[PDB]
This record gives C-alpha cells, structure tokens and sequence, in this order.
RNA sequence: AUGUAACAC
RNA sequence: UUCGCCAGAGUACUACUCGCAACUGCCUAAAACUCAAAGGACUUGGCGGUGCUUCACAUCCACCUAGAGGAGCCUGUUCUAUAAUCGAUAAACCCCGAUAGACCUUACCAACCCUUGCCAAUUCAGCCUAUAUACCGCCAUCUUCAGCAAACCCUAAAAAGGAACAAUAGUAAGCACAAUCAUAGCACAUAAAAACGUUAGGUCAAGGUGUAGCUUAUGGGUUGGAAAGAAAUGGGCUACA
C-alpha cells in the first residue's frame, strides 16, 4: 500500500520488510496509551476478522475481562448504538484491531465507525494496510501466528499490569485517609 | 388429492406375497416397504385381486362408459365377449378339422392381439417454424398406443355403425376383423403410416 | 327514523372525506378545504333547550341540608343561557380563524432563512438550547414506483449554529415537511465543524477554491463595514458568529454544493499561530489606522529561525482578474456600489 | 420487568390459593390439571382457539423468558461478548469449539500415548434422536437468530460429535438432542371373542362415503355372508360390488371358511360395499397372524378411503367447474 | 379487499381495542358476541324484537354516556331480565353515574316491561390491545 | 399496423 | 509556449457573395420570422416481436373428457318503438341490483286532488333531484403476488440505493405471507384469509351524508296503464337417439 513506505524499510527480493525500529517506537507509545485507557477504567474491545486466530483473541479477551468482537461486525453498532445494543449503552473507549482487514481484502468497517464515532484505536497495519484513520498504528506482521501470539501476550500483560497497578494505587488511596 | 404425497399405489397380486422365500431382493424392498411406516392407499373400486379381470379389460370398459354408468358399460362388455365366443364356436362348428385347429376361441385373447396388431408404432405432432405448422413423425410412448388403438375401436363403433346393429355385436365383429387384420381401424393405422412417410423428410425438425 | 341515523365519528370521516382518492395521489387542492369541530366540547351533559335542571347533572344534590326538587328555569334564563352558548361559538370561531405570523426569512413565500428555534434534544439527556436551526433549501423531489406512480419526497437542508464557532449542515428527506424537518434537525447536530475567527468577528485570510462546479471567493474585511454575502452565505455566517466577510459565488449556484464547498473552505483556513508554527518565524500585523506600529499578533513556539525570509523582487502568486479590475478601478457595474439593507 | 415477574408469581400463588378455597379441595395437593378443569368449568368459553380459552398457569410459562440486565450501574458490560450484538449465541458457539480444540488436543494426546480408549457414541438411532429445531433454539438462547447461524451450529455439534468422546463433551451434546415419539404403523390386533358356546367370531366396522357398516363373522361356519336380513346376491346384483365382497377372502384364500353377518346404513351400493369390505378387512385381522396382516396393509384392505364428496363453492357449478367465463 | 369491521393500517400509532383488532371471520374463534340471547337458536321464536332491542341499548348507551363510554356493550338475556355491561371511563363524576344508573334502570324497565340490569366497570382510558 | 384533442402537489 | 475555434435553439451542411477543369457540385456563410427553452450526463419505475437460466400443472403447446357457436324454448342485454323508470355495460357487464315486477313493490307515464303536509317542537318537514371526479359504509381486480411501512444509521451527495453466510451497512416494533382455526380423531385437500397500493373501477337508488338545486312542487295521496319485435347477441334447459 501506498501509505507503507515510510513504514518499510525495504524490499527483499520483492518481499517487503518492516522496519521494527519504528515497530518498537509505536508500539511503546501504543502498549503505553492501552495501559493508561484501562488504568482510567475504559471500555477496551479487540477486533480481528480473521478465522485463523478467533479463538485466540477470543480467549486472550476473556482472560483480559476486556470485550472482543471477532465476528461479523454488523453495519450500525457501534454508529447506530442505541438501537442494536440497548436503551442507554457506553461506547468503547478503545479498539485494538490486530487485523485492519476483512476476509474479501477490504479496510475493516469499525476502524471507519470509530473514526467517526471519535473512539481511539491501536491497530497492526501490514504492509498491505490502511494507516490513515487509525490514531496508534503499528507496522507490523498479522499473519504469523507466533506475531499474533505475541502482541496478543503483550496486551495480556499491559491490561493486566494495568489493572493490578490501578488496584494497589485504589489501595494506597485508601489507606490515606 | 385427499391422499398425500406419502401415500403410494396397492399392490394387489397375490402371487407376490404368496411365494417370497425364493428371491433377496425383492424381499429387502418390501421390508424396506413395511419398515419405512409408509403409508399406504385404500384400494381402488375396479381393481381386485380376483384372477377373472385383466387390466387393458377395465381400461376398455372405463372408455366404454358414458356419464357414469358403470354396469352399463361392463354389462356392454359382458355381451360383446359373449358375442364373440358365440361367434367364434359357430365358426368351430361349421368348419373341418384343420380349421378347428386353427381357430382359436378365448375371447381374452382375441381382444390382446387385436389390440396388439391394433395399436400404432409411430405419431405425428404439429410444430410451429416459420409461422407455419408441420406435422412430425414422433416415436410414441406405449400407453400413447395402446390409448390410440382403444380410442380408434371406440370411435369407429360409435359412429359409423347404423342405427338398428347393437353396439356389442358390432364391436364384437370389429374384434374380428382387427384379429384377420382387415379392419377399417387397420387401415387408419395404416393411413396414419403413409402419412407418417410423407412426412419422413420433416423428421429433423424435431 | 332514529335507527337509521349514524356515530358522529363515522359523520365526520364520510364528511371530510380524508381517505378519499382526490387526497391520494395530489389530484386536491383544487377546491377542497373542510373543517373538523368537535361538537361535545361545550356541553355541560344536563343541559336541555327546555331547560330542565337536574339534581345531579346540572346543579348539586343538596342545597341548605335538604333534598332540592327537579325545577325548570324561566324562558327569560333560557335565552340568557342560550346566548352565553351562541356566544361561545362565535369566541371558538374567534379563535379559529386567527392566523399565526409566519416569520419570513428570505421571502414571503419560501422557506429560505426560516429558523426552526433549538434541535431536539439527544438520547443523553443533553439539552441544546444555545443553537440555532435555519433552513437554506426546499424542494419537492419526485420519484417513480412501480405502484403510485409519482412519489412525492420532501428534502430539505438545514444549518445549526450556536453563534459561538460551532456550526453544521445537513440534509433530511422524509415524505411529510415536519417529518423532514424534524430528521434534518437530528441529523445537524451530528455533523459539526468548528470555524476559527480572527477576532472572532472576520476569518483568518482570503480564500478561493472551486468545489465541484461551484467557485467561492470570500474576503477578509475590518470591523466596520459587514456580511456583504449572498444570503444562504450570509446565514451560515450569522450562525457561525462572523459579522464582517465578502463573498463572490461563480458557475453554479447550488445550495448543497455552496454549502459544502463553503465548510470545506473554512475548515481549510489556516490560523495565524499556525502559519508562525509552520514558518518559525514572528508574524506581525500591519494596520492601516494604527500606523506604522508593528503589532505582533502571534509567535513562534520553539526555536525561532535566525535565517530571514528570501525576498523576491517578483512573487508568483496567482491573481483573480475579477480582484485586479476592482482594483483598477474598472468595474463600473451599477449592481457593485448598491446601498442595501441591514445585516 | 423482573419485579413484575415475582409479583405474577406470588398473585397466582395467592390466587392458587383462593381457587383451591372456591372448589374446596386440598391446597397442598392441588394441581395444574385441577387447575385447568377448574378454569374450564368457572369460566366456559366455547372458542375453536385453543389459546383463546381462559388459562391461569405458572407465570414463568405464560410470560416469555426475558433478556436480563447486559451492563453494571457504570455501564461496563457484563458478558465479554455483548459488544459482538449476540452474547449467547457467541458465547455458545465459543463454548463448543473450545470443547472441540480439547477433544483435539485430548485425543493428539491419547494418540501420542498410543491409547483409544474412546467409543463412537455419535449413533442414538434407536433412540430416535434429533437435533434442536430453530424456534426451540431461539427458546434455549433467549434472542432471535438465522438459518445460517444454525446450519453453522449444527454442522459444529456434528464435527463435535464425530470426534472421540468425551464424557463432559457428550454431556454438553446431550443437552441440544431430543427424542422423537414411537414410530410405528402396526396395527392393534383384537382379540377373538367367545359368546355363548360360540367359537371364534369377531366384529369390524368400516367407513366409506358415508357407509357405515358393522360385520361380525364366524369361522366355524361355511361360505355365506347375510347382509340385513337377505342374501348378499339378492341385496348386491353388481358383480363388481360382489367382487368388493369377495376381495379379502380371496386375499386370505379362505373364501368358503366364514359365515359372515352384516349391517350397513347410508349411501349408494358401491358406497356400502366398500364399506362392507373395509368391515371385513378390519374385522379378518383377529383370525389372521400377523405378516398377512401386514399384506393386507399392502394390499391396502386396511386403510380408509378418504374420498369424500366436496363442497359446491359460491359462484361455481359444481365445485371445481365454475361458469362459462366470456372473455368480452 | 374486504373491508367490513375491519381498522385501517395507518404509520402505527392508532390505539386499537380487542374487539376492533380482528376481522368478522374471528368471531367464535378468538373474540366472541356482545350480545347473548335464545331467539337466534334452532327452532326458536323471536329474533327481531330482539334484535331491534339490541339496536336501541347500542344507539340509547352510546348517546346516555357521550365520550366516556369506552367500547361496545355486553348485552345478556336471562329469563326475560336483561344485563347491560359497560365499560365507562372516569370522566363525569359518581354522582352524575348513579344519577345515569337510576334514570336508565327505571326508563328501561318501564319502556320493555322486563326487569333491567346496568352493570358497569370505570377504567382510566380505552384500553389498547395492539400498535401504540 | 394504429389509437388525436383539457390533469392538479 | 503557441495556433485554430466557441456568444441560446430552430431557421441553417440554407438564401445571397468570392474562388475552383467542380454547372443536381465544393468552400466561406447570414438575416427576416418563431420559442423560452434547445441541450449533455445520470436516478427509479415502466416496457421490450433483445439475450441467457428455471418454469407454467387445468395451463401455453404436445395432449384427455364434456360442452358453446347450428334447432326449439326460458331469461338478460343492444337496437329500433311507446305517454311510460334507473344502475351495470373489457378481463372485473350480460338469470347482473332482483335469494325475484299481475294491483302492492314502483322511484316511470296520463288524468285528478293536498299544500307547517309521519314527528314533542322548529321562518319547518319532506326530495329515489345532480355530482361515486367529495365521501363513509360494502365490494371487484392484480391475488394464494409477497411485499408494504413508522423510527434510526451509512454513502468523498444522497435523483436515490443499502445484499454477499468461509458475509463486503445495515438494525428494524408492526401489517401481510406463514403459523393457528372450521369441515367434530391425525394427515392431505377444501373452505376461510390475502397487507400497502392500481384501475378517479361499481354503488348519492341499502342507509347517512359535504356541496349545488325545489318549497301551491324536483314534495305528498287516489285511479288506470307500462306495450311490442325489423334485427343481433350472451348464459342456460331439452334434444338431435
Ligand atoms: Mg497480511
Ligand atoms: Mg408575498
Ligand atoms: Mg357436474
Ligand atoms: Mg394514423
Ligand atoms: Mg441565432
Ligand atoms: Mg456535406
Ligand atoms: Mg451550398
Ligand atoms: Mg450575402
Ligand atoms: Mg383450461
Ligand atoms: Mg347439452
Ligand atoms: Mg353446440
Ligand atoms: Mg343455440
Ligand atoms: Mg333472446
Ligand atoms: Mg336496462
Ligand atoms: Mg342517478
Ligand atoms: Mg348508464
Ligand atoms: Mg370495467
Ligand atoms: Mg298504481
Ligand atoms: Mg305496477
Ligand atoms: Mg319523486
Ligand atoms: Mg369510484
Ligand atoms: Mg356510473
Ligand atoms: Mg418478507
Ligand atoms: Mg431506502
Ligand atoms: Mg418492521
Ligand atoms: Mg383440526
Ligand atoms: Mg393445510
Ligand atoms: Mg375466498
Ligand atoms: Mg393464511
Ligand atoms: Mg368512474
Ligand atoms: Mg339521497
Ligand atoms: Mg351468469
């Protein structure tokens, strides 16, 4: 994709190669800011059309008590909320989309959504991807399941530092006063 | 259709039930038949397992009615097979030993073959081309034949015999002269053949 | 003759006749007006032309303790009652036949510049009484089913503005007028934009650009002379909160592709702190009626380049032929200099 | 609305209650079908809705059952697939393929261990198993779904189910299958009757176009058969309907062995003789063992003929035939 | 179409009662008659005294109680007493009902020589079976 | 092959 | 950076000029007069004797049975005809209002009569007077077709459209279909049902009515009469054996 370049830092025999110098800046900065949108107590949801690791993520979210959709991501949720959901319902506060891809090799629709619904996101853009709407991208590989099962373990151990630390500092509080 | 499409055909021959021990197949189709729970019709009013009726019989005498007199049509058919033995026993009587041989008198018989010499091999059909209608030799299905040959013996017998001759008596010496094969349905048929081969050249029409 | 006659609903649905086939397609409104009054507003249900008064419909029970009889009131009373029931009517039919002013925007007979008062509140409970809705276009769309025939669609485009910065446009399609009135309201409010205003009375620089087939050329004025613009401009500019500007439209003049074209351009301005942002470079305004007194009116933050800027003796800019006769004074049109009505 | 649920409940216990006082019957023993002769008795409404009669039953299963409560009073939500629009059905759908992986891993293990020790219990055919129906599935789950999403269920629960089993996984099968009734054609032979020193006689009924006819017949008798009161060549001159009379006895080859008696009302003669023949058929099966009897139920002796005369519609001549239509 | 006692489809927002929610060929099946007596049976007498009885109760009530009569009467007949059931809204006062009770108690009774009874329920509004 | 001449949001 | 063109449409690749081996020719090329449009690209229906698949189950052909159109009679229309009703009058009119006309019905016609003239009252009754192109009530048709539609959301604008199940923007309360119910046991079949709309489809003459017309008459009563077939045609009954 023509937005990748910058991201690249070249070709291997017409295989594109990463540049995980800037994989590592962002993904501090985006492990970082996951860590601080779940300190604040947000709603945090994982995205990946993708039937190769859906009960990967699947998982990975219900050991994080964090929310996942994996699934067909019906056409008005998260813009036309009240009617799909229910009668008073708090939007997400962030989106991980670990695949900014759906199976027909269109950009994902909820990345567009929450574009529009001003809800952050941190995605993993390939070289193939869309960079543009997404606020904390991250060049990286989806494809290779020890990739996807790291950054699935790196946001494990990010939403579960988190939380534990908001806990000891809600204890600290507490035992001020 | 008070039955639905669960519901299949009797089947009313004896002779199949009575001796199943001798063949495989046909036993693993009926317990095939009777362990499915299918179920099964109530008998028809003219068909019964009785060896005296024969089938192409009841076709001929359910053409034979008129309305919905049944008894007058087999009562029609009663008189035209003893007609024809009577026919066919004062034909034995008066000949010599030779042509008594030769004679047959089963009027069950009779009426097969006369069907069976009766009954037309090939049909036309009319086909639209060119915004004209052309007739079509076509190879005809066997019911189509034999409905063909019973209504040809029923549409001559009915028109063009006279006022005064009985209708049994004068499909009873129909019977014969399609049995001697000099019948007047006989030559329809064989019309029906020369203009069949009048039109052999439209055949690839079809 | 008593049970022949019929329930007053069914009276008046055979009389108006709403459901009829005139009303159906738009074959009406040639000579069809009837009215609905109801007639049991102003019965008080013991009430009789003979006047006979009733223990317990028309007056109370008990008067002084005691049990009162059935009575009837005099003729002179009857007529008395009478004219205080006729004289309700005609208070009723007062009443009726005054019309309400409607307030007109741009014209007598079009909805052009009619606001609409605030939108509606949302599902958060959050209430929205500082803007207000204005209407730029109406206009009857027609469409062909394969069943009615023409299907009549009324669109309209509104603006929100709270006068403060804040401002948006929408569009809302519906088959009844308040239907699509009330759609384009909810839908306002969703699309927001916000308008930087130097001073916050003029936009920051002079902007051209040409959206779609629509040229806008709007101008940067001072505080003095104000909103010499074409009228949907000018209503999008009162609900912005900018009093002073100048706009020129060219080519086609259609509203929505104005509209679009207009928030694209003011949401592509670019702010003084901005363009000292971007330059690293001090930024000083020069006023015609201060003198030649330097005022700074933004600074860059961060490092501040030493290196000046390079001076062309011939910039390339490009130039409006339109702007350069005005300039020259060679625009002798007699529509230019009219003197015309306040903002 | 679940306040609203335990009101219901404890008003129709109270009302229970007072049912029970009004009929003056046990209240401890009292019961729903108490309950619903009671209602049909206090409150008689002659409907042709069976769901238009007056009913008081539990209020769980008059009530549908309701969706609860999806968030906490912060608005987190409390499933972690509520975001996904359908929980359950996910929720489900996760369960079963966890339980699938493992099976999978289970048995990757067994295999590495080099140990089967699993059964194919996939076959409840005797049984007479069968999966869940859309509308009782949408019932399991509380919320509307798809054929799609249940053909896609469904073909889970048989990749499920023709792996090696587990006992859990079985367990969790289990919950989705339901068992169909008997399924059986056979008829109910009747037992002979013995009446008066008179041995082995049995009685039939048969209908057919609005023939009824009852038949009782002796197999210590010769070949005769007595329809009401005369013989049967004088009250059938037919020799087809003699032919309908001979029909299950020449079937069963026992033409001669039955004295037969008879009683038929209503219709033509052909209508009485089918009937009269449908009698017989029903009235053979006690003297007849019982895979004759399946030959006469493919004969087709045993089943009633529902060719019933229709009726004359409006405007139509003679129920299918309408009049003669002009096309100008 | 058919279209006898039967409520249009409007947007959806007209409230409809039990009665006016099914077509005619429901009757006997889910909703049942307004009014019950034996001139309609086999070999019975008397039908159109009845019925013409039952037109005047219907156009009498529906003008006795204007705009606080909510829906159709129940109208029982049982050795020769006739029981006229109501459902009137709480709009007039009780004093202005009992006054009504009375005067159409003594009125029917002494206009069809039989014994007459008002039975009646008072009901906040119409009540809504579906749309709304 | 053809079917003219008074439809209104 | 240049060159040639473009000033509404028809008139008009035209009239009149210049030039040309062209003489029914080519190039250049207007005006008088008329109109408020002439145009380019799209959106959705409709339609197609356009093409490709799957079909028709009394429905088109192949094909089955019984009829009509030929005769007599009954009955309803169309035309003439009388002083002598009205409505329907392609499918969706034609033994249709009428499951019903010797007087009554009866609204028609000819003679006569009565004008607070059915009622508790009314400067009021009463009208089968006109408009079904004002209507309600009751229906026909598409139609045993499956779609209609309130409230939201999306489209680099939006005329409008909104689906891919290994799912690419659709949720959708509801009405139809379906399910249920009746033909006294299931099943099938029949009946019943069939939404929103189309035909300004039928009905002011079942009944009420808005509007427009009468009030010694377009109203209210009595008596007597309503013909007929030159002709054509629809549906039936009886036959032609
Ligand atoms: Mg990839
Ligand atoms: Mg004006
Ligand atoms: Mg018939
Ligand atoms: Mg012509
Ligand atoms: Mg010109
Ligand atoms: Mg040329
Ligand atoms: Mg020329
Ligand atoms: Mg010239
Ligand atoms: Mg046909
Ligand atoms: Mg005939
Ligand atoms: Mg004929
Ligand atoms: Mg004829
Ligand atoms: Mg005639
Ligand atoms: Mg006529
Ligand atoms: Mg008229
Ligand atoms: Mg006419
Ligand atoms: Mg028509
Ligand atoms: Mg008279
Ligand atoms: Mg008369
Ligand atoms: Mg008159
Ligand atoms: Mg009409
Ligand atoms: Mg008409
Ligand atoms: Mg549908
Ligand atoms: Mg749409
Ligand atoms: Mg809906
Ligand atoms: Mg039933
Ligand atoms: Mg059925
Ligand atoms: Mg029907
Ligand atoms: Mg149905
Ligand atoms: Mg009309
Ligand atoms: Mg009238
Ligand atoms: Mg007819």
């Amino acid at each position: 994709h023509r937005f990748m370049e910058p991201y690249l830092f070249g070709s291997r025999l017409g295989q594109d190669i990463i540049d995980l110098e800037q994989t590592a800046a962002h993904l501090q900065l985006a492990l970082n800011f996951t860590a601080h949108v779940a300190y604040r107590e947000g709603i945090i949801l994982f995205v990946s059309r993708h039937r190769q690791f859906a009960h990967l993520i699947e998982t990975t979210a219900r050991d994080c008590g964090e929310y996942a959709h994996t699934r067909y991501f019906k056409g008005g949720l998260l813009t036309n909320a009240p009617l799909l959901l229910g009668p008073g319902v708090r939007l997400p506060d962030l989106i991980i989309f670990l695949h900014t891809l759906n199976n027909v090799f269109e950009p994902h629709v909820a990345v567009r959504d929450a574009a529009k619904m001003n809800i952050p996101t941190v995605g993993i853009v390939d070289t193939n991807c869309n960079p543009a709407l997404i606020t904390y991208p991250v060049p990286g590989n989806d494809d290779s399941p020890p990739a996807v099962r790291l950054f699935c373990r790196l946001f494990q151990v990010a939403i579960s530092r988190a939380k534990e630390k908001r806990r000891q500092v809600e204890a600290l509080y507490r035992l001020q006063g | 259709s008070r039955y639905g499409p669960e519901y299949k055909d009797p089947q009313i021959d004896k002779e199949y039930y009575r001796k199943p021990l001798a063949e495989q197949t046909e036993e693993e189709k009926y317990e095939r038949d009777f362990k499915k729970t299918q179920l099964i019709k109530a008998a028809p009013a003219t068909k019964t397992s009785s060896v005296f009726e024969d089938p192409v019989i009841s076709k001929f005498t359910n053409m034979m009615m008129k309305g919905g007199n049944k008894v007058l049509a087999r009562s029609l058919m009663t008189q035209t097979l003893e007609a024809v033995k009577r026919k066919q026993f004062a034909k034995y009587h008066a000949a010599s030993a030779e042509e008594q041989a030769t004679i047959e008198r089963n009027p069950y018989t009779i009426f097969h073959q006369a069907l069976k010499n009766c009954e037309p091999v090939i049909g036309l059909v009319p086909i639209l081309k060119g915004g004209h209608f052309y007739q079509v030799p076509v190879p005809l299905a066997d019911r189509r034949r034999r409905f063909l040959a019973m209504k040809w013996m029923i549409a001559e017998c009915r028109e063009k015999k006279h006022r005064r001759v009985l209708m049994p008596e004068k499909l009873s010496q129909e019977l014969l002269e399609a049995f001697h094969n000099q019948g007047p349905v006989i030559k329809r048929k064989h019309d029906m053949h020369k203009m069949a081969e009048a039109n052999r050249a439209l055949a690839h029409y079809r | 003759s008593f049970f022949t006659k019929l329930t007053a609903d069914e009276l008046w649905k055979g009389a108006l006749a709403e459901s009829g086939a005139g009303a159906r397609k738009g074959r009406g409104k040639r000579t069809k007006k009837k009215r609905r009054k109801d007639l049991n507003r102003g019965q008080i249900i013991g009430e009789g032309r003979h006047g006979f008064l009733w223990p317990g419909l028309n007056i109370p029970l008990m008067r002084n303790g005691a049990v009162q009889t059935i009575a009837q009131r005099s003729k002179e009373d009857q007529e008395k009652v009478e004219a205080d029931m006729v004289q309700q009517r005609e208070e009723w039919d007062r009443r009726r036949k005054m019309k309400v002013k409607r307030e007109r925007g741009w014209s007598g007979n079009t909805w052009g510049g009619v606001s609409l008062g605030p939108p509606d509140p949302g599902p958060n409970g959050e209430t929205y009484d500082d803007f207000d809705t204005r209407i730029l276009e109406v206009r009857n769309v027609f469409n062909m089913t394969a069943k009615e025939g023409r299907k009549r669609s009324v669109r309209v485009l509104v603006a929100v503005g709270n006068g403060k910065g804040a401002a948006g446009f929408a569009i809302g399609k519906a088959t009844e007028r308040a239907d699509a009135f009330r759609k384009a309201k909810n839908r306002a409010v969703h699309y927001l934009h916000y308008i930087e205003r130097y001073e916050d009375h003029t936009i920051y620089h002079d902007i051209s650009l040409k959206f779609k087939r629509t040229h806008i050329k709007m101008k940067k004025q001072p505080r003095g002379y104000g909103l010499h613009c074409h009228r949907a401009i000018m209503t999008i500019c009162r609900l912005i909160g900018i009093k002073d500007l100048y706009a020129k439209v060219s080519g086609s003049v259609n509203m929505l592709n104005l509209t679009r074209g207009l928030f694209l351009g003011l949401s592509r301005q670019e702010t003084h702190q901005q363009l000292a942002d971007k330059k690293s470079l001090h930024v000083v305004e020069f006023r015609e009626e201060c003198g030649p007194l330097p005022i700074v009116v933004a600074s860059p933050q961060g490092a501040l380049r030493k290196d000046p800027e390079p001076e062309d003796e011939v910039p390339d800019i490009t130039l409006d032929w339109e702007d350069v006769k005005a300039a020259q004074g060679m625009k002798r049109s007699v529509w230019s200099g009219l003197k015309r009505a306040a903002t | 609305t679940v306040d609203f649920i335990k009101k219901q409940i404890e008003e129709f216990n109270i009302g229970k209650r007072h049912l029970a006082n009004m009929m003056g019957e046990d209240p401890e023993t009292f019961t729903q079908e108490d309950i619903d002769r009671a209602i049909a008795y206090l409150f008689p409404s002659g409907l042709f809705e069976k769901r238009a009669r007056p009913i008081m039953k539990h209020p769980e299963e008059i009530f549908p059952k309701q969706r609860a409560i999806q968030w906490g009073e912060d608005g987190r939500p409390f499933h972690f697939l509520f975001y996904t629009g359908k929980q359950s059905y996910y929720s489900l759908m996760h369960d079963t393929y966890g339980k699938l992986l493992d099976v999978e891993k289970h048995h990757n293990q067994l295999r590495a261990k080099d140990l089967l020790a699993e059964k194919t219990k996939i076959l409840k055919d005797p049984i007479g198993s069968r999966w869940l129906i859309k509308e009782e599935l949408e019932e399991m789950l509380v919320e509307k779904l798809s054929d799609q999403d249940y053909a896609q269920f469904i073909r889970l629960l048989e990749r499920l189910s023709a792996l090696p089993c587990g006992a859990t996984e079985e367990d969790f099968v289990n919950r989705f299958r339901r068992s169909i009734p008997i399924q059986s054609k056979k008829q109910l032979i009747e037992p002979l009757q013995y009446d008066e020193q008179g041995m082995a006689f049995s009685r039939g009924e048969g209908k057919r176009k609005t023939a009824k006819a009852e038949v009782v017949v002796y197999g210590q008798g010769s070949g005769r058969i007595d329809v009401n009161g005369v013989d049967y060549l004088l009250y059938f001159p037919v020799t087809q309907d003699r032919e309908q009379l001979m029909f299950p006895l020449h079937f069963l080859d026992r033409l001669g062995k039955h004295d037969m008696t008879c009683a038929v009302s209503g219709g033509g003669r052909s209508a009485q003789a089918g009937a009269v023949r449908l009698a017989m058929a029903r009235a053979l099966c006690s003297f007849v063992t019982e895979d004759e009897v399946e030959w006469m139920r493919q004969a087709g002796l045993l089943t009633a003929d529902p060719r019933v005369r229709e009726r004359k519609k409006p405007g139509q001549e003679g129920a299918r035939r309408k009049f003669t239509w002009k096309k100008r | 179409k058919n279209r006898a006692a039967r409520v249009r489809v409007s947007k959806g927002d007209k409230p409809v009662t039990y009665e006016e929610a099914h077509a005619p060929h429901y009757i006997a099946h889910r909703k049942g008659w307004l009014s019950l007596h034996t001139g309609n049976l086999d070999g019975e007498d008397h039908a159109a005294e009845r019925t013409v009885e039952d037109v005047f109760l219907r156009k009498f009530m529906l003008g006795t109680f204007p705009g606080c009569l909510a829906d159709q009467l129940v109208l029982k007949r049982r050795a020769n007493q006739l029981e006229i059931c109501a459902l009137v809204l709480r709009q007039l006062p009780p004093h202005k009902f009992y006054f009504l009770v009375g005067y159409s108690e003594t009125l029917l009774s002494h206009f069809y020589k039989c014994p007459v009874h008002l039975h009646l329920q008072t009901v906040p509004s119409k009540v809504v079976y579906k749309y709304i």
